[PDB]
């Protein structure tokens, strides 16, 4: 069984967590006693219909707000594949976590809501059906399944007129981003009632397309960039007794084996890998695809954190003192200039980086040096610029390691632009 | 808006 | 409150003043100039006896050579060659470096006379306080102390928090909101801050806000919505509508809204702004400038030509009822001004580029 990382994206309360909640319960993985225990507590607070969501959502704020905030990781398997499913947050305040999830994803489920106003809020200027589709694309997610959720709702009622209409507007938008619009399944489902999740819904005989499980098995596994350096961007870092300090992350490139001495950049801390765990399975090695926990002798919890990237000492990950990049400005209120310092989201990292130069402007539909050292960039422009990270950042050239060299520029609770890194002035490798 | 930009994506 | 400014002689070349706030030290930094002679009572070591020295307090007049001001120190640091002092100590012609404090009487003389605008500016320092701004999310906490004339990041921490699946994650965020709240209260005390703005996404900022109100009920506390924590979140808060109302008297903050207006114009209506010392001066003579945003280092540039040119423009815009906003280059607004020669101006009408002499 090959392995694939699935990420769940969509606008706030369009039904990501209940989809993953109910989909697991139907495939067997949620206990009856647990599901109803969650229903009772859900009901005891003013949150009756968040029973499936509370399998995924856990924090004090997540349960009080009824909002996914950080990524929840879970495991299941179909006929053909075994999945790491990654329930990501909808709310605009936490799209930085959606990006860290998107950087690990081999494919995505775009949960869109067929309810009136909710689809429109998802696809408006500042919506997240739109933004997560943008961000998912730039982070490397090529495969995509879309689930037109909430078909059962009073203001929809299993309607085809709605399903055809919502698919129409998404098809127009995604073909702009450069997606294979005829090749991706648009599944009218209900996450709450469970329609089309595993077995065909009687309530939509007009459908004739694949169900969510049948669409999951449709997905092809990704290629494996082996014959490349070791890159494991860390997602989290735990202190689990029986193991010590164990960072968790997806391996993007190379091969991690037990006993390998590893270095975590930017900190420069070195540690021996003592064990490798994936879905509670003991591994002697991990390869591109594998989202693993890996214990490390020598490193402590205070030494490393999310955004740090692990590699062998042979060729450690590049710490960019400065870095050059080609970018495209999606939105900006006024104008971008030398000095501007948006947050650069690469792999699992989110680091402010000052634009220290604008080397050239470029035409957005072609891309040749129109102007040289322009005074400003505005929305709709593309350009070559030189960043200086406000704090130590790991990036890599897009030519060499594209997954560590593709990024979003965010600022002011909006995505300003997107870009790839074309050069890196590296930092002084400072090992202990 | 006009967002048809590929960086070899 | 405001600086006691008091013109002495007939020709209005001499002024006697006493800074009574840190804003009054800032006003001295933006006002004073290499060539002014201050008259301060300082101490200076002098060789008296045989192989022996005594710290003897004395009155000196010093031809100013250097004016530097580090924020949140209560010290305008001055230096220069002593032009007059007691004759037995032999100090005339020697360098005296020292520091003007809050409470320090100093008389200062300008050869070509003090203007009415210069004095008005010198007496403008209604002693505005010094807020603290912080930002909290699950990844980061930062805290900074904000004056009109300076900003300083006092804390910048990563909440190296467990993954939400980890047991004890819930108690670890509790310790983290205590550690954050503690540090806010600590520095609001250390800086005598009336307001404390707390940025962040969601409930963490309110959790932290409650803890500081508990430990300081006299302290005002604002919660501002914001996309992220850390220094970015602090810098994000400075541009929000909320904070521009609550801290509207702070240049640093004021600067960001004109800068935004200047840049919104550079895209569309290029002729309704100007930048760079000479182009600003050109349109300032015309009576075109509404407000001028300025980096404070231009006032002290080692080139004589630009200190005179920048002063002429500033004098001109305020002579025709324009605003003049002076800020540190070491600030979030200040950083964007480097590519515009340190100065930007908003114009009251379009001035074509071939008309700017
Ligand atoms: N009628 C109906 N309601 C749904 C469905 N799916 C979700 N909901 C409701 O939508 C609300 C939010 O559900 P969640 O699964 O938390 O939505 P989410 O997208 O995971 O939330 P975020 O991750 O914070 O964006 C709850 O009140 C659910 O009952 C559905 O298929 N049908
Ligand atoms: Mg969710
Ligand atoms: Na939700």
């Amino acid at each position: 069984k090959p392995h694939m990382n699935l990420v769940v994206i969509g606008h706030v309360d369009h039904g990501k967590s209940t989809l993953v909640g109910h989909l697991l319960y139907r495939l067997g993985y949620i206990e009856e006693k647990k599901l109803k225990e969650l229903e009772e507590q859900a009901k005891s607070r003013g949150k009756e219909s968040f029973k499936f969501a509370w399998i995924l959502d856990k924090m004090k704020e997540e349960r009080e707000r009824g909002i996914t905030i950080d990524l929840t990781f879970m495991k299941f398997e179909t006929k053909k594949y075994v999945f790491t499913i990654i329930d990501a947050p909808g709310h605009r305040d936490f799209v930085k976590n959606m990006i860290t999830g998107a950087s690990q994803a081999d494919a995505a489920i775009l949960v869109v809501s067929a309810r009136k106003g909710e689809f429109e809020a998802g696809m408006s200027t500042e919506g997240q059906t739109r933004e997560h589709l943008l961000l998912a694309r730039t982070m490397g997610i090529e495969q995509i399944i879309v689930a037109v959720n909430k078909m059962d709702a009073p203001d929809v009622n299993y309607d085809q007129k709605r399903y055809e209409f919502v698919v129409s507007v998404l098809k127009k938008f995604m073909k702009g981003l450069g997606y294979q619009v005829d090749k991706i399944p648009f599944i009218p489902v209900s996450a709450w009632k469970g329609d089309n999740l595993i077995e065909r819904s009687p309530n939509m005989p007009w459908y004739n397309g694949p169900t969510l499980v049948e669409a999951l098995d449709q997905l092809q596994p990704p290629a494996k960039p082996v014959d490349k350096p070791l890159r494991i961007p860390v997602q989290n870092v735990y202190s689990i007794p029986g193991a010590g300090t164990v960072p968790v992350g997806r391996v993007e490139t190379g091969v991690l084996r037990v006993g390998d001495k590893v270095v975590f950049m930017p900190p420069g801390v070195v540690g021996e890998v003592r064990s490798i765990e994936m879905h509670y399975q003991q591994l002697q090695q991990a390869e591109p695809g594998d989202n693993i926990g890996f214990a490390v002798r020598g490193v402590s919890k205070s030494d490393i954190k999310r955004g740090d990237v692990a590699g062998h000492l042979d060729k450690p990950p590049t710490v960019a003192e400065e870095f050059e990049a080609r970018i495209f400005v999606i939105w900006h209120p006024s104008a971008i200039t030398v000095g501007y310092t948006p947050v650069i989201h690469v792999h699992t990292a989110s680091v402010s980086s000052r634009i220290i130069e604008i080397k050239a402007k470029l035409d957005p539909k072609t891309g040749q040096v129109v102007e040289q050292n322009p005074q400003f960039l505005k929305a709709g422009d593309a350009a070559i610029v030189r960043f200086k990270p406000v704090k130590p950042l790991v990036v890599e050239k897009f030519s060499e390691i594209p997954q560590l060299g593709r990024f979003a520029m965010r600022d002011m609770n909006r995505t300003v632009g997107i870009g790839i890194v074309t050069d890196v002035k590296p930092a002084k490798v400072d090992i202990k | 808006s006009g967002l048809s930009g590929m960086f070899g994506f | 409150s405001h600086m006691r400014v008091e013109v002495l002689d007939n020709k209005r070349r001499i002024v006697r003043l006493r800074p009574e706030s840190e804003e009054d030290l800032w006003l001295l930094r933006i006002t004073l100039r290499p060539g002014d002679v201050v008259r301060i009572r300082t101490s200076r070591d002098v060789p008296v006896g045989s192989g022996r020295k005594e710290r003897v307090v004395m009155t000196l007049r010093i031809r100013l050579d250097s004016i530097e001001f580090q924020p949140f120190t209560g010290k305008l640091r001055i230096s220069g060659i002593v032009v007059e002092g007691p004759d037995e100590f032999g100090v005339k012609g020697r360098r005296h470096s020292t520091a003007v404090s809050i409470g320090t009487w100093l008389v200062v003389e300008r050869d070509k006379g003090w203007s009415e605008q210069e004095l008005e500016r010198l007496a403008s320092g209604r002693a505005r306080g010094t807020a603290v701004i912080a930002a909290v999310d699950y990844d980061e906490f930062a805290l900074a102390v904000l004056a009109g004339h300076g900003m300083k990041i006092l804390e910048d921490t990563s909440a190296r928090l467990p993954g939400k699946d980890d047991p004890s994650r819930e108690q670890e965020v509790e310790k983290y909101v205590d550690r954050a709240a503690k540090r806010i209260v600590e520095e609001a005390a250390r800086h005598r801050s009336p307001i404390a703005v707390i940025a962040g996404p969601g409930q963490l900022k309110t959790s932290v806000a409650e803890k500081v109100q508990r430990a300081m009920p006299s302290l005002k506390v604002a919660t501002v919505d914001t996309s992220m924590g850390g220094v970015a979140g602090v810098r994000e808060a400075l541009r929000r509508e909320s904070v521009t109302r609550i801290l509207r008297e702070l240049s640093i903050v004021e600067a960001e809204g004109v800068l935004e207006e200047f840049l919104r114009r550079i895209a569309k209506s290029r002729d309704t702004v100007a930048y760079t010392p000479g182009e600003v001066l050109a349109v300032a003579r015309m009576g075109a400038v509404d407000t001028v945003l300025l980096v404070d280092t231009l006032l002290h540039s080692p080139d004589d030509a630009v200190r005179e040119a920048v002063d002429e423009a500033l004098r001109l815009v305020e002579s025709m009822g324009g605003r003049v906003i002076i800020i540190p280059g070491d600030s979030p607004a200040g950083e964007r001004l480097v590519s515009f020669g340190g100065v930007i101006a908003l114009l009251r009408y379009p001035v074509p580029q071939e008309a700017r002499r």
